[PDB]
């Protein structure tokens, strides 16, 4: 007599929607969607495989391997909305080893960034995590495309990792990308500024460099992302790809 | 000059105040064979270090924060003059040695518009990417992603080694100061290989470059990869 | 150095400096725990680490840290000390200390408070010296209100007219007056100084002696009445009424000058009831008659010669006198072994005014006590810095020997493997000094600096057999570096062609001259012809030790190489003296004539501030006189404070950016020349 069958049901019930419908309507108000929509949207319909489901109770991360127009790609997407308080070591794992499988195998890697919910607030092996997401992304450099979808707000030594990757591509009014916050620009630098001007889509598009693209929601983002990524080979051991032309 | 030599002029020139500022051209002075040292780009991104020196009578390169000029902070250009040079270290099979006085990188919007995300993961990835031997010594401050790119948690840096008086914290600044005013935090998770007295440095350094001269490593085939740049 | 006598368990030393690292190991000989006062800079000091405890006291300035005395009686209150030893200076001469030490239950190793209080004074000293039917120098007796009684009594006493201030010293508030107009003046503003600084304002009228020797005498007496005199000791090398060089055997003294002299400090001695070590000091003339001057209550800063004839140790006898033992040597027992010689390492720069203190840290420090008959005394490790808070001496260097040739050639050679590297010292003065003929000779006085260099140091002005050793030296040793540069490891890929150059043709440029040299190499032996002269120099050519020693023509010479450029430049210490050579290969000269001379006003005749931030304090006073590289004001910006030097030499006319202004970057910071 063991309650493990009910336990593990109830723990993909809780996995796959959450424990409650509030911070998942909360992001919905926003006008955003959440780390498993995307994930849906993003690949094709029934090709979604994730791993890692069960990593102390979670993760604030999402990661997997799918199926676009009938490629292979690897997957990983952040859900930080109140689903995770600091980006644990278990954050960066999963990250690591999904991206390592993906250089196994010879695929790409599409990462969709949206550490908004909870920045860390706490964490020393947070630099750790981050620090191996930027080897593994100078390793892959070359090897397998890189691509970085930011759908939320991003700060910190996380912005490094999306301006390591091939490609950059931005979500207007709804996703930033800045080192430092504005507060603390205000209490060293002396200067008024807010979040959209020092690291909006618009600011990161046109005057900065660093973004390639800018979309208008989620749902025109992710179908832009497979039809960019229709054009991409999937590593650099395969010739350019060939469509039916007429 | 033996490389066993102390160097105990270095056990007190870190200040205790961390607002107080010291200069790392001393220490690598002291460190380095003969006290001989050809800087690059002398006069140009000061708040970053960075030549040409001999260790034991073998080149080695030599990248260094200087807490004397806006505080040892990163920026643009610092970061571009430091990733060139590694890069070109890298290239020719030339040991590299890092001192890491770094609290982050410099806030504002001019940093912000001129693209210091490209710019900083330009050293993130030159530091990465190396595969020659590389020694790292932290001497007072290592923060935020400051503290990955120079050559900290396992994507650079063979040998890490902290001075008594060096500290690692992801937010600096009661109860939890006195835990993380101290580099035992990264000891204790194998951040960094020793907590080793200054006089010793040099030794310990030229040891190590005996041990990693035949460090070999293996890594994917690539025609070539995409600089950040 | 006998344990079984028992002594005090703990002393405290409210000291610093060297003088601590001293009487510490002087305790720990005696097997006596020892207690170390410190500030916060000092932490970290040797002497601090060579105590068996330590406790910090204040901040870094003295008036807060060495002089607040609450924090001391603290410290010997938690720390339980039985004994205290002042040094010198500082608190060893206060009365308040002193007093409350005894009053609570602390023995003080030093002079009764009433002798101190009797010599304090000038005035009331030579009052007693004159009733101690001792010799003293001719003047007036009482203080002097207004300058017409200082020209009317100065009518009598002789043309030579020293004003002089009552109490303190240090070389201070005394000052020399020939005319009438110029007794008057003296006296006003000299009064106008005592009130500034002294405060006492009590001045003496006093005959000056012309071509003054002054020697000193130690004297040693317990609390049983006992009083010895332990020979005397010679200090007439001075500038700012300072001792730099002091030479335990009298040269000038003969024996019964130095008995009758002895007798009559221990005479003194007796009078004011001392019972510990002191010394009194006499102005000799050239005809042998010595007048009193002044007696310090406390060890003297050159006690270490009298030390090394004598083979006593003065601290040691200070405190078993403190302790209640009677004195274990008679007046027969002293006697002079040898003879010493002693010089002040300061961290100054000779060429200006004799000394002038500077500041930095040593990047390199090497005392030569691996030489014959030479001992140290310094509390300076490799690290130390040189504050402006205290005494900017590094070390005092004392060498003793058979006679006094012996002396100073083991001084010379001790002087000459002194290595000091982060700051500006004095070792070229004291070198020149010591080989000076004057001084081999003995006819010296307290005028020895102020007219052998009439107009200041110079250096040492090296003859031709010495210009052409250190020309075939400096030529050597770029021959060395030139061909240590082309020693590299196989490479078996493409192996290198070492050049089979026989002769190095060069060009070597000295002061305004240029020689032409000829240098050729056999295995470590290099054949140097400077314009004709031939020369042969060998070497084991070590580059990397600070300290290089070569033979020229069989003479032995130790030189240190300071500095190196690539384009030719090179720093030689030799001799004592820093000499700057250029090195060039012939073709490499006479292409070098063709080059233009570029004037060197450099540009950004007013400064740029490197980064925008608020000044909490300006360290300088508009007005004073400073170059580049010395610091101004502080600025801080990112909760980093950067004390930052001038943009460009000049004196500081303003300092634009005072307290509270928060000066943008690449602004105006301090009006400068
Ligand atoms: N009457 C004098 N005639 C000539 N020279 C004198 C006379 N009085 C003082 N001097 C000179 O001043 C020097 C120092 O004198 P003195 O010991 O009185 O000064 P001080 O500053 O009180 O000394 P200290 O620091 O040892 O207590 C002497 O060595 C001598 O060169
Ligand atoms: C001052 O007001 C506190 C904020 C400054 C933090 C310092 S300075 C800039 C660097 N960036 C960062 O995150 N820490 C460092
Ligand atoms: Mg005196």
């Amino acid at each position: 007599a063991t309650s493990v069958n009910e336990r593990i049901e109830n723990k993909r019930r809780t996995a796959l929607l959450g424990g409650g419908q509030r911070r998942i309507d909360a992001q919905h108000k926003r006008g955003k969607l959440t780390a498993r929509e995307r994930i849906s949207l993003l690949l094709d319909p029934g090709s979604f495989v994730e791993s890692d489901m069960f990593v102390e109770h979670g993760d604030s991360v999402v990661t997997g391997r799918g199926r676009i127009n009938g490629r292979l790609v690897y997957v990983f997407s952040q859900d930080f909305t109140v689903f995770g308080r600091s980006l644990s070591g278990a954050h960066a794992q999963k990250i690591c080893k999904i991206m390592d499988q993906a250089i196994t195998v010879g695929a790409p890697v599409i990462g969709l960034n949206d550490s908004g919910g909870a920045r860390i607030q706490e964490g020393v092996e947070s630099l750790a995590g981050y620090a191996d997401i930027f080897l593994r992304n100078v390793t892959a450099s070359g090897v397998i495309p890189q691509i970085s979808l930011i759908m939320g707000p991003c700060a910190g030594g996380a912005v490094y990792s999306p301006a390591l990757t091939d490609f950059t591509f931005m979500v207007k009014d709804t996703s930033y990308l800045f080192i430092t916050g504005p507060d603390v620009v205000k209490s060293v630098t002396n200067e008024d500024v807010t979040q959209e001007e020092l690291g909006g889509a618009k600011t990161h598009t046109t005057m900065s460099g660093v973004a390639h693209r800018a979309f208008e929601n989620d749902v025109d983002a992710l179908c832009n992302l497979r039809d960019f990524f229709n054009y991409l080979p999937l590593s650099s051991q395969d010739p350019a790809p060939v469509r039916e032309c007429h | 000059d033996p490389s066993d030599r102390l160097v105990p002029e270095l056990d007190t020139i870190v200040p205790l105040e961390s607002t107080k500022a010291y200069n790392m051209v001393d220490i690598i002075h002291s460190v380095v064979d003969e006290r001989e040292f050809f800087e690059i780009m002398p006069n140009y991104a000061k708040n970053i270090i960075v030549g040409f020196a001999r260790m034991n009578g073998r080149t080695v390169g030599i990248v260094g924060n200087q807490p004397k000029v806006a505080s040892g902070c990163l920026d643009i250009n610092s970061s571009v003059k430091g990733a060139r040079f590694v890069r070109f270290c890298d290239a020719f099979n030339i040991p590299l040695i890092t001192f890491v006085d770094v609290p982050g990188f410099l806030p504002g919007t001019a940093q912000e518009y001129g693209g210091i995300i490209r710019h900083g993961a330009k050293l993130l990835y030159a530091f990465a990417e190396a595969t020659v031997p590389k020694v790292t010594v932290i001497t007072r401050k290592a923060y935020g992603g400051a503290y990955d790119v120079m050559s900290s948690k396992h994507l650079c840096g063979d040998t890490n080694y902290a001075w008594p008086t060096a500290e690692i914290a992801v937010m600096g600044a009661a109860e939890y100061i006195e835990k993380f005013a101290n580099p035992f935090p990264a000891a204790v998770r194998g951040f960094v290989d020793d907590i080793i007295q200054p006089s010793s440095t040099r030794a310990r350094i030229c040891c190590d470059l005996d041990v990693l001269a035949s460090k070999k490593v293996q890594r994917p085939w690539r025609k070539h990869a995409n600089i950040p740049l | 150095y006998d344990p079984n006598e028992k002594t005090f368990d703990k002393i405290l030393v409210a000291n610093r400096g060297e003088i601590a690292c001293r009487v510490i190991r002087t305790c720990k000989k005696m097997g006596i725990k020892t207690v170390a006062i410190h500030s916060d800079v000092d932490a970290s000091s040797v002497h601090v680490k060579m105590a068996d405890e330590a406790v910090c006291v204040g901040p870094a300035p003295t008036s807060k840290s060495y002089l607040n005395m609450d924090a001391i009686m603290e410290a010997i209150k938690k720390t339980r000390a039985q004994a205290v030893h002042p040094g010198y200076g500082f608190l060893s001469e206060n009365k308040e200390f002193a007093r409350c030490l005894a009053a609570e239950d602390v023995v003080f190793i030093g002079p009764d408070t009433h002798a101190i209080q009797a010599m304090g004074d000038k005035i009331e000293s030579k009052l007693l010296a004159k009733k101690a039917e001792v010799n003293t120098i001719p003047g007036f007796d009482g203080v002097v209100k207004d300058a017409e009684e200082a020209v009317r009594i100065a009518r009598e006493i002789g043309y030579p007219v020293m004003i002089k201030a009552s109490a303190g010293g240090g070389g201070k508030g005394m000052r020399i007056a020939w005319d009438d107009e110029e007794t008057r003046d003296g006296f006003r503003l000299s009064s106008q100084e005592a009130a500034s600084s002294f405060g006492d304002d009590r001045l003496l009228i006093e005959k000056f002696i012309d071509n003054p020797r002054h020697i000193e005498i130690q004297v040693l007496g317990d609390k049983h009445g006992n009083a010895l005199w332990l020979n005397e000791r010679e200090c007439s090398i001075q500038r700012r009424n300072q001792k730099v060089v002091e030479e335990a055997p009298s040269i000038f003294l003969d024996a019964e000058t130095r008995r009758a002299m002895g007798e009559q400090a221990v005479a003194l001695a007796r009078a004011v009831k001392y019972s510990s070590a002191g010394t009194v000091e006499f102005l000799v003339d050239s005809k042998k008659n010595f007048y009193f001057l002044e007696m310090n209550t406390r060890l003297q800063v050159e006690h270490p010669v009298t030390e090394c004839i004598t083979g006593l140790d003065l601290v040691q006898e200070m405190i078993r006198v403190a302790k209640g033992y009677p004195l274990r040597h008679k007046q027969a027992d002293i006697r002079i072994n040898g003879w010493a010689v002693e010089c002040r390492v300061y961290a100054e720069d000779p060429y200006k005014s004799f000394g002038l203190p500077s500041i930095g840290r040593l990047s390199q420090y090497q005392e030569p006590l691996h030489l014959p008959g030479v001992r140290v005394d310094s509390g300076i490790q490799p690290g130390s810095d040189i504050s402006i808070y205290y005494d900017p001496m590094i070390s005092k260097l004392i060498t003793y020997g058979s006679d006094r040739t012996e002396a100073l050639k083991r001084m010379a050679d001790a002087l000459d493997n002194y290595v000091i590297r982060g700051v500006t010292h004095n070792i070229a003065l004291l070198r020149e000094v010591i080989i000076n003929s004057r001084f081999v000779k003995g006819d010296i006085s307290t005028k020895f600096l102020s007219d052998v260099y009439p107009d200041g140091f110079k250096g040492h002005m090296l003859t031709k057999s010495e210009k052409n050793q250190l020309l075939a030296i400096a030529s050597s040793l770029f021959v060395a570096f030139q061909l240590r540069a082309q020693h590299f490891q196989e490479n078996s890929r493409m192996p290198v062609i070492k050049p089979d150059i026989a002769n190095w043709e060069l060009s070597v440029k000295l002061h305004d001259k240029v020689h032409t040299v000829v240098a050729s190499n056999n295995g470590s032996v290099f054949s140097v012809e400077v314009d004709g002269s031939k020369l042969n120099v060998t070497s084991t050519w070590n580059l990397a030790s600070p300290l290089l020693s070569v033979s020229v023509d069989g003479t032995q010479r130790t030189v240190q190489c300071l500095s190196r450029e690539a384009g030719g430049n090179m720093s030689i210490q030799f001799l004592g003296t820093v000499y700057k050579v250029n090195i060039l290969t012939r073709l490499a000269a006479e292409l070098n004539k063709f080059m233009l001379e570029k004037v060197t006003e450099d540009t950004s005749s007013v400064l740029r501030s490197p980064m925008p931030g608020v000044v909490v304090a300006v360290s300088v006073k508009p007005g004073d006189a400073v170059a580049e590289g010395q610091e101004i004001c502080v600025i801080e910006a990112m909760k980093m404070q950067n004390s930052m030097t001038a943009g460009k030499t000049g004196t500081v006319k303003s300092v634009h950016c005072q307290a509270g202004d928060t000066v943008g970057e690449g602004d105006l910071l301090v009006e400068l020349e």
